[PDB]
């Protein structure tokens, strides 16, 4: 349904760059958060303009830098954009971090 | 008695403002973009 990323490494403590593509972006924003392996997903986004990581409102993959943080940040990653009449969010085929 | 309150309004209305500023050469070329944000 989404064009997500498979899987990108890490920087040695420096610039940090993912993608995910699809039609809406500039529609109903991005949305990101993280699952923790076997655990319960927690918050990424601090959506409010009608922490820490941030990213630009591009039409094209709108993209997410998460710092020069090389360990304590490893897990699955996804995307969840409503629909021009709230209809899904559309997912891909996740995003394994390294 | 309606149609004394119809023009007493307007050439009134005409009145206001005459002495205030023309906005006669304001009017110009106008080039733009919309918001910083897409419509939210």
């Amino acid at each position: 349904e989404l064009t997500q990323p498979p899987s990108v490494s890490v920087s040695p403590g420096q610039t940090a760059r993912i993608t995910c593509s699809g039609a809406p972006l500039t529609s109903r924003f991005t949305y990101w958060y993280r699952q923790k392996p076997g655990q319960a997903p927690v918050l990424i986004i601090s959506r409010s303009s009608q922490g820490r990581f941030s990213a630009s409102w591009s039409g094209t993959t709108v993209t997410l830098t998460i710092r020069g943080v090389q360990a304590d940040d490893e897990a699955d990653y996804y995307c969840q954009s409503s629909d021009t009449s709230d209809s899904y969010k559309m997912f891909g085929g996740g995003t394994k971090l390294t | 008695m309606v149609e004394q309150m119809h023009e007493d309004i307007i050439s009134l209305w005409d009145q206001s403002l005459k002495p205030c500023v023309k906005l006669t050469p304001l009017c110009v070329t106008l080039n733009c973009n919309n918001v910083n944000t897409n419509n939210t």
